[PDB]
């Protein structure tokens, strides 16, 4: 999962 | 102080106030003709007006609320209300029912901080539904960054903006109010979005919105909701929407609902990990588990870009289409390993980021 | 093994059939049939279904939340054609395929075997009505392991439920139209619930078979087996009171809504309230810790001597909405003894409740 900001 | 009130005038006040001891009762003051009905928790406030047309004696006191709204609920339909206070005992008569409830003095009963208004619009309750609704599900959730569980509210033109994210995932929602607003930011937190979204009922009340350096407060009918507001840095949803995400899909939303519902049952249950392959006018959406267990969903779709595949966590995407009440969803790519932008294809109101899985 | 069956009708049979093999279901294509088989071990699930299209004899087993999740969630009136592939079971239904796990049937455990000692056929309302009307105060949990279940009496031509708590009691009895041996068995509570969830409204009729150790039920396409418990149930004749010459009448609904007014001042752990019955009129009080009071007078149809009498207010309002009638009786003897409470208009059922000392 990645991260928005 | 005592009042007589009918079972009808209470019930909904006593249920929107209901919502350290003195905390778990409320404020009742009979003054100018008029019954007051005061909520708190220290954070948040919900303050009832009630029109007093029968006889009445002014006075205060605070009562155990969840007590006092059973009591009158369980009173039946057409039932009048008797208060009256003697002593240190609240007494309450209806029909052949009495009560008689502990008080706690109006004395004691805790105040917010004064403070001064600097930001106020009106619009219509309608209007605060579809932006709360839009965006709640996307709040944190215990996260330790505290300003990620609440909402943003942003004014900015003659718009209100509500943001919620939680570093995963975003939602945005943006509505013309019909009025020169200042450019400014808030955060209200978790409990303070829930109040304000249950005060609505869905008549045709105008809301009256009044904007603090640190509290919020909303006015609906006989009702006044105050919320401390949340210190903090949200983050700027300009730079979470995809700058060109020029690749574009469109499908049924219930239909494509329905193919990641299925796949999910096969994802990884902790991860939720599926993976969409799309190419012209088609979607394939696959998820495997631990146990090489796998499911397969084929769609038609509108789609004339270049191939691509990309990983998402289903819980994620069927969130937003669930949040989307529309016939046809548009997503909107980039590449492998960036955001996608999910909106209905009928209205830009609203727009949804969901960054992918590696 | 090989079968093409429409969404619906394997819907109503997983719902019913619903470690690691304990969460597989066993499917069994034999005969133009399907056969669809849960167990916990302590009682069983079989339900048929017909097989019109082409199918292939064979049995596997596959987990039952992700088969029946699976299947639920394909459209409504789906085609959903199953197939064995390996270790794989491949589900596939319009361009959604899905591929699970199997455990052998082999490995699926059976019921010990068992013989039929006695046996009556009763209209499925019948037991419907028997179980609901008592099925409340079984105990959960208890460590008189023999509370936790329902006694199943035949006598002359009637069957009879008993359940208690060791505190309270019901008593349902109905004619069934055989005449039966004289005998009783405990069901587990588990296996009453499931019993009673197996029971579908309908016209098919409900064959009962009692062995030693077993009981089994057939309706339509199900067939329900369960272990009894193994024990001494308490006798319901040594409960009921022996002459109780005092009968109070009242509506069911103005009775239920003055005690549930009442319970909310009384003790949170103990629930007592207090009756005092007089010439048509009854008074209800209720007070807690907190010296609170609540009083409620309603009109009674009541001849009897004035009295006084406590009870649990909880197993009181237990009794009243597993009613669901419109009168009520409570048959009365003095402050030290049980009260027997029924549908004024019937004594099939029949509920005992203790006397508390206030
Ligand atoms: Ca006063
Ligand atoms: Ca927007
Ligand atoms: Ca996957
Ligand atoms: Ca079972
Ligand atoms: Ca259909
Ligand atoms: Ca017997
Ligand atoms: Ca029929």
């Amino acid at each position: 999962q990645l991260d928005a900001f | 102080m005592k009042f007589t009130v009918e079972r009808e005038h209470l019930l909904k006040p006593l249920q929107q106030v209901s919502g350290l001891p003195i905390l778990g009762n409320l404020l009742l003051q009979v003054a100018d003709g008029t019954l007051s009905l005061t909520g708190t928790d220290l954070e948040m406030e919900m303050v009832a007006r009630v029109a007093l047309v029968q006889p009445h004696e002014p006075g205060a006191t605070t009562v155990p609320a969840r007590k006092f709204f059973d009591i009158c609920r369980g009173l039946p339909e057409g039932a009048e209300i008797a208060v009256q206070l003697e002593g240190e005992r609240m007494l309450v008569r209806s029909g052949r029912s009495r009560f008689s409830l502990s008080t706690l003095p109006a004395a004691d009963f805790p105040n917010l901080d004064d403070w001064q208004s600097e930001v106020e619009f009106t619009l219509p309750q309608a209007t605060m539904k579809r932006l709360i609704e839009a965006t709640q599900f996307s709040m944190a959730h215990q996260d330790v960054r505290y300003y990620l569980n609440g909402m943003l509210f942003e004014t900015e033109g003659e718009e209100l903006r509500t943001v919620a994210t939680d570093g995963h995932r975003l939602a945005v929602c943006s509505m013309p109010i019909g009025q020169s607003l200042p450019s400014h930011s808030v955060i209200v937190p978790r409990k303070g979005v829930i109040e304000l979204m249950r005060m609505l009922d869905g008549g045709d009340n105008p809301l009256r919105v009044q904007i603090g350096s640190n509290n919020i407060r909303a006015h609906v009918g006989d009702f006044i909701f105050t919320s401390k507001l949340v210190d903090g840095r949200f983050p700027d949803y300009r730079r979470v929407l995809p700058k060109n995400p020029d690749k574009h899909l469109e499908a049924g939303c219930d239909l494509l609902k329905q193919a990641f519902a299925r796949a999910a049952i096969l994802s990884n249950e902790k991860f939720r990990g599926v993976r969409l392959y799309v190419s012209e006018n088609q979607l394939k959406i696959t998820a495997n588990n631990p146990e090489q267990e796998e499911a397969e969903e084929i769609l038609d779709v509108t789609y004339s870009g270049a191939e691509m595949e990309i990983g998402f966590n289903v819980s994620y995407v069927l969130d937003v289409l669930n949040a989307l009440k529309c016939e046809n969803v548009r997503m909107m790519l980039t590449d492998s390993v960036s955001s996608v932008q999910i909106e209905d294809a009928a209205s830009q109101s609203a727009a949804y980021v969901v960054m992918p899985m590696r």
